[PDB]
């Protein structure tokens, strides 16, 4: 229902925009609109092998978004990449225009 | 942006009329009512925004780079097709000149 | 245009000459203005900017 | 008055070492190359799964 | 009618219960669907006049190419059909065989003129409006859809005054002056 | 010409245009036959040969 | 309280599915390039080669007096297995009683023979399909059109009667 | 390892994709609560309360059929109501995945000849009731012609040089007309003196000689060197 | 929901929109009353649609005029035109046609430029 | 480069604004001017198109959407900034529930 | 149906299938069911047999 789509609506956005989560992962080009019938499930790593794929009890979370937010290297990359996209996008638009005008005006 | 004058845009046809909506000056009740969540929710909002703009700027970089790729492939492809068509229109004249 | 000439006699000597900005906007000097001395009126291909320099290539 | 030339062109062996490495990096693009099997735990497909594409040769 | 099997479709190929050869591909139906023509016999009433124009155009092109009778009557018929609006260009005389067409006479009808003048959103809306008696050409109210509007007579296609449609377009732009009733 | 009335004029002009266009035009494109069905074109040919 | 713009209902040739031209009421497929191939090398074929013959290759062999298996062997310097598809055999039989010599030289126990499974006897279609499916075949042919098809599809060596012996082109290990 | 994925239905009916940051080929679990060969599982809570149903990751480096699925096959005939005759059910590795793709309303006949794999097959077919384990040689289908009737797809993961004869015998006995024939051909186990394309061409020719029309072949190259899946249908009259 | 009527009065570039509806009798030009319309020597040019027909026609209706454009005298001519033809249109639509054409006769006997402007000019002699 | 030297196809560097004339920042050169001029020309082209449509309005133009759509006092187009699937004013019992 | 002049042919729900340009003024129609022939006569002195299947 829409009541559950309004709870998993963020990690579906993360899976849609997989390609810009890690700068080294580089998926194959699909579109992936939200499928009509899906189900959100949790991986059971069993009690046979330890320590390799094991995410412990102290760091298991409830979405993909909390894991990506708990990752501190991804936070470094997202903040840095967002600041450089920001200062590229505000490169010559309006603060530049009015500081050029104030440069003309000051003398 | 394109600033179409008011004297022109009041005298436009019905299909060509420009939907320009005025800003809101009154603190309306739904805006003063509506709740926003804080802390973990505002950093989730910040995170989703950063992820979505990184995805959109990466896609724009990729499609601009593909545009720069395919215009020069168009250039070399048109040169090779012009050389080919020159060779065809001289081989046809050879064929008919022999026959 | 402000200062490539020192007098209206000089501009009168150079009337009709083709100038251009550094943007390659071609132009022509038309008439010396009266009260500021080396200042003149030129006409260009379109609207030049305040951050330009006009050029009279002579030899 | 020579053009700028290549350090890899100064050796005939190193040039073919580095245009074969380029070739077998391009071969991963056209085919799918058997890399050597499953390395560790099966992590997943790591690049995506397309449910619409079928890359199989149909007969006649 | 039952999607014949292979032996039946091979054994009776010319059987068709809908499309016949005398139908001419249902083009009366096709252009009366395009231009929303009420009665069944308007296509053929126009087809007689297109056949008159093309019969005269044949019999007039069969004259020698330089005599002034042929040139005068070809130019005179070309001028008359352009002024009426069936022909869209009075330049070449091959229009008198090729471009003379029931669809051209049907594009000159009153709802199609209306829809091209943006006076109604579709040809069926224009039919409904001039059936409801909103449209006058000149001073006098025109009531039937089949009315053919020549080139000089399409400058006077307006709405009647005291029309609710005229009132709502004036009040949409709030240029409604209630002194002259709209 | 300037004195030749109808069917003679149409077929005369058509014959002249065919004879002019048969040089440079293609032989599969200059003389297109009218589409006639098989069992009546063959009967047309048989009666004409008779 | 009638409706306006009333019309007579006729049939719609654009819409009505009862008539025949309106009886016309995704998964892509990009076939991968073969793992037998390097860029254009075909690194996987190895002697004993197997060579698909067609009818003009047989006719030119008999016109130039080359044996089939011995001409193949001293062309490639390898052991060859020549293959007559049933459509090439059908084409040789359809060539008539002028080509009896060619037909009963194609009837040779040293020339093995495949079994094509399709309708019609178009040997060029059959050879092109079964070679671009598998890339383990040499195509021996002298048709200009079939030679152009085969040398446009990559990794397929092409053999042809030229002069007084067979020649081979897209096989990069001949000496 | 404790992460969260989204399950999504594949193009093929009965199999699914779990999208995360690496996406997994996944099937529903017919025997929930245990793994068969140590694969990982996904437990969804689908909505009396919601029930925890679970899913199993299909490993393409340990399954030729999963390598074929995620290389991209246009049509598997293993479908959610069908009957599959698995030949060479070498353990319960791929037979479990075929079993729960086929579902509770369909049957998988798992034919194997060795006996310790047969013991593991029977202990797996306890908790998967839609598996009929048949411990018999597939080279003699008459020795178990009484236990199986009218399958819809044959899958052949045998690795013997008389493969095409085994496939033809089992198809002529138990496959129905226009049913599925999925073959996993291993070039080196058929014969190693010729190359892989020669042995694949010969095996496809053998199939059409035994009147199984091949529709499709796939090399399944990143997971297995010199393998193939050939998907055909049992035409029985008119490959033409 | 209310019976209301909108008319227009124009001179050179002034234009005045008058809304007339049923009410208590208030006549308001640009929000301010009618007794504030400057230049105060043409206030009787504004008044004469009222004094020509009596205030008992205006005792039951309220008019409001919005005047833009123009100058002083063009605005008072736009105001008087808008008021006059608005009273005529109200008595047409919501009162009887006999009072309608009595109002038209009175305004037309005073000057028909209360009701019809002189609009498109010049003459090319 | 068939008969050209690499010391001949060098890189000519471009000059900066004079430091005396520095408050008018960035002396613009021909690439900057063409970026200016073609922007001006495309905006004048769409202004000319809109002026021609205003000249050819045809005031007997009825649409059905000119019942819902309406016009402010100056004559321009009112575009409601909320919804067009919502309603701006909400009923009394809706206000009761929200409050 | 034989109308004012032309004979028309309608389908089951009443959409017009055919307007026959021959059969100029019918007053009497009758179908021949074993031969699939619509026979037409009327104010003209003409009798017209029209094959319904071929057309
Ligand atoms: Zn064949």
């Amino acid at each position: 229902d829409d009541n559950m789509r309004r709870e998993v609506q963020r990690d579906l956005l993360l899976i849609k925009h997989r390609a810009a989560l890690d700068p080294k992962r580089h998926y194959k080009k699909q579109r992936w609109e939200v499928p009509e019938r899906f189900a959100i499930g949790t991986i059971i790593e069993d009690k046979s092998e330890f320590y390799s794929s094991r995410m412990n009890r102290k760091e298991r979370k409830s979405t993909i978004l909390e894991t990506l937010m708990g990752d501190e290297a991804s936070n470094k990359y997202f903040k840095r990449k967002y600041n450089e996209i920001q200062e590229k996008s505000t490169s010559g638009r309006k603060a530049h225009y009015k500081k050029m005008k104030e440069m003309r005006k000051k003398r | 942006g394109l600033k179409v004058p008011k004297a022109v845009q009041k005298e436009l046809p019905f299909k060509s009329q420009i939907h320009q909506m005025k800003p809101q000056k009154k603190k309306t009740y739904m805006a003063k009512r509506a709740v926003v969540l804080g802390g973990d929710e505002k950093k989730a909002r910040s995170f989703i925004q950063k992820v979505l703009t990184i995805s959109k700027a990466k896609d724009s970089k990729r499609k601009e780079q593909k545009a720069s790729q395919r215009k020069e492939r168009l250039k070399k492809l048109a040169k090779m097709e012009e050389e080919k068509s020159q060779r065809d229109k001289e081989k046809k004249k050879e064929y008919f000149a022999q026959n | 245009i402000k200062d490539m000439f020192s007098s209206a006699m000089e501009v009168a000597r150079f009337e009709g000459a083709q100038i251009k900005t550094v943007s390659g906007i071609r132009g022509e000097i038309k008439r010396a203005l009266s009260k500021p001395e080396g200042h003149y009126r030129a006409a260009f291909e379109d609207k030049i900017l305040m951050s330009d320099i006009v050029i009279l290539r002579s030899w | 008055l020579t053009p700028k030339r290549n350090k890899d062109n100064r050796n005939s062996r190193v040039k073919k070492r580095k245009k074969y490495q380029k070739a077998q990096k391009k071969l991963k693009s056209v085919r799918a190359v058997y890399s050597g099997g499953q390395s560790g735990v099966y992590e997943g497909e790591k690049t995506g799964i397309k449910k619409g594409l079928t890359r199989s040769v149909k007969f006649k | 009618v039952r999607k014949l099997k292979h032996h039946e479709q091979k054994l009776l190929k010319k059987v068709d219960f809908l499309e016949w050869k005398q139908d001419q591909g249902h083009r009366d139906t096709q252009v009366m669907r395009t231009y929303h023509i009420q009665n069944r016999e308007d296509y053929h009433k126009y087809n007689r006049i297109c056949g008159d124009i093309r019969r005269l155009a044949n019999k007039l092109s069969l004259l020698p190419p330089t005599d002034p009778f042929r040139r005068k009557h070809e130019q005179l018929l070309l001028d008359k059909l352009y002024a009426m609006g069936v022909l869209t260009t009075k330049s070449k005389i091959s229009d008198l065989e090729n471009k003379v067409t029931v669809s051209a006479i049907c594009r000159r009808r009153l709802p199609v003129i209306m829809h091209r003048l943006k006076m109604a959103e579709t040809i069926q809306d224009a039919v409904k409006f001039i059936e409801q008696g909103h449209v006058r050409v000149g001073p006098n109210l025109i009531n039937d859809p089949a009315y053919l509007v020549t080139r000089n007579m399409e400058d006077y296609v307006t709405w009647v005054d005291n029309s609710k449609i005229k009132k709502t377009l004036l009040r949409y732009r709030n240029q409604i002056d209630d002194f002259d009733f709209s | 010409d300037d004195q030749v009335i109808g069917k003679a004029r149409s077929r005369t002009l058509e014959m002249r245009l065919n004879r002019l266009s048969r040089v440079n035009g293609h032989q599969d494109k200059i003389n297109k036959l009218e589409k006639v069905p098989m069992h009546i074109r063959r009967g047309m040919i048989d009666k004409h040969v008779k | 309280t009638r409706k306006f713009g009333l019309v007579k209902r006729t049939l719609n040739t654009k819409k009505d599915q009862r008539l025949k031209k309106n009886q016309e009421n995704l998964t892509r497929n990009i076939p991968q390039v073969s793992s037998a191939l390097f860029f254009q090398y075909n690194q996987a074929i190895k002697p004993p080669y197997q060579v698909l013959i067609d009818t003009n290759f047989i006719n030119f062999s008999i016109q130039k007096k080359v044996d089939i298996v011995r001409g193949m062997m001293d062309c490639l310097l390898a052991k060859c297995n020549p293959l007559i598809t049933d459509c090439v055999m059908a084409e040789l039989e359809k060539l008539g009683p002028k080509y009896r010599i060619a037909l009963k030289l194609a009837r040779d126990p040293r020339i093995k023979r495949l079994s094509c499974s399709h309708k019609g006897t178009y040997a060029d279609d059959c050879l092109v399909h079964r070679v671009l499916q598998h890339k383990c075949y040499i195509v021996a042919t002298n048709d200009a059109g079939l030679k152009q098809r085969i040398r446009k599809i990559p990794g397929i060596p092409l053999m042809s009667v030229g002069g007084h012996a067979y020649v081979i082109e897209k096989l990069p290990d001949v000496f | 390892g404790g992460a969260k994925v989204v399950i999504e239905p594949h193009r093929h009916a009965g199999v699914y994709i779990a999208r995360g940051k690496e996406d997994l080929l996944v099937t529903k679990n017919m025997a929930p609560g245990e793994s068969v060969y140590g694969e990982k599982r996904i437990s969804v809570e689908e909505p009396v309360p919601p029930t925890k149903v679970e899913y199993r990751v299909w490993n393409p480096f340990r399954s030729k059929l999963a390598a074929g699925i995620m290389g991209g096959l246009d049509e598997l005939f293993i479908a959610p109501g069908k009957k599959v005759l698995y030949l060479g059910a070498a353990s319960g590795t791929s037979v479990s995945h075929v079993s729960d793709v086929v579902g509770p309303e369909g049957v998988v006949y798992a034919v194997e000849f060795s006996h310790r794999p047969g013991r593991e097959l029977i202990s797996m077919a306890k908790k998967r009731p839609n598996i009929i384990p048949i411990i018999e040689d597939a080279r003699h289908p008459q020795k178990y012609r009484m236990l199986i009737g009218m399958v819809d797809c044959v899958f052949a993961d045998v690795a013997q040089p008389d493969q095409a004869r085994i496939i033809a015998l089992n198809s002529h006995m138990f496959l129905k007309d226009q049913g599925g024939v999925v073959i996993s051909i291993k070039a080196n186990c058929i014969d190693s003196t010729v190359d892989a394309e020669t042995v694949f061409a010969r095996e496809v020719q053998k199939l059409r000689e035994e009147r199984i029309k091949p529709l499709e072949q796939l090399t399944l190259e990143p997971y297995e060197r010199d393998h193939c899946i050939v998907v055909g249908r049992y035409m029985r009259s008119g490959l033409k | 929901a209310v019976p209301s009527v909108q008319t227009f009065g124009k001179k050179k570039s002034a234009t005045a929109v008058a809304h007339v509806k049923a009410g208590k009798g208030l006549i308001k030009v640009n929000g301010s009353p009618i007794t504030l319309v400057e230049p105060e020597i043409l206030r009787f040019k504004v008044y004469e649609p009222l004094l020509l027909v009596g205030l008992d026609k205006f005792s039951n209706i309220d008019i409001r005029v919005r005047v833009t454009g123009g100058g002083h005298v063009s605005q008072v001519y736009a105001i008087r035109q808008a008021i006059a033809k608005g009273l005529v249109a109200y008595h047409q639509k919501y009162v009887d046609e006999q009072s309608k054409n009595e109002l038209k006769k009175a305004f037309t006997s005073y000057d028909r430029t209360l009701l019809i402007a002189d609009s498109r000019r010049p003459e090319p002699k | 480069a068939k008969l050209v030297h690499d010391v001949q196809k060098k890189q000519h560097r471009e000059r900066s604004q004079l430091t005396s004339r520095s408050r008018y920042g960035f002396l613009e050169k021909h690439k900057d001017y063409v970026k200016r001029a073609q922007d001006f020309h495309r905006k004048q082209s769409t202004l000319k198109v809109l002026r021609e449509k205003a000249k050819e309005r045809n005031p007997d133009e009825y649409y059905h959407a000119m019942h819902s759509r309406k016009t402010d006092a100056k004559g321009l187009l009112i575009s409601s900034r909320h919804g067009d699937e919502e309603d701006e004013s909400l009923s009394m019992d809706q206000v009761k529930l929200l409050k | 149906v034989a109308q004012k002049k032309y004979t028309f042919i309608y389908d089951h729900e009443g959409t017009e299938l055919h307007r026959l340009k021959q059969h100029i003024e019918a007053r009497h129609l009758d179908f021949l069911p074993y031969h699939y022939l619509l026979v037409t006569a009327g104010e003209t002195g003409w009798l017209k047999y029209h094959d319904v299947s071929t057309g």
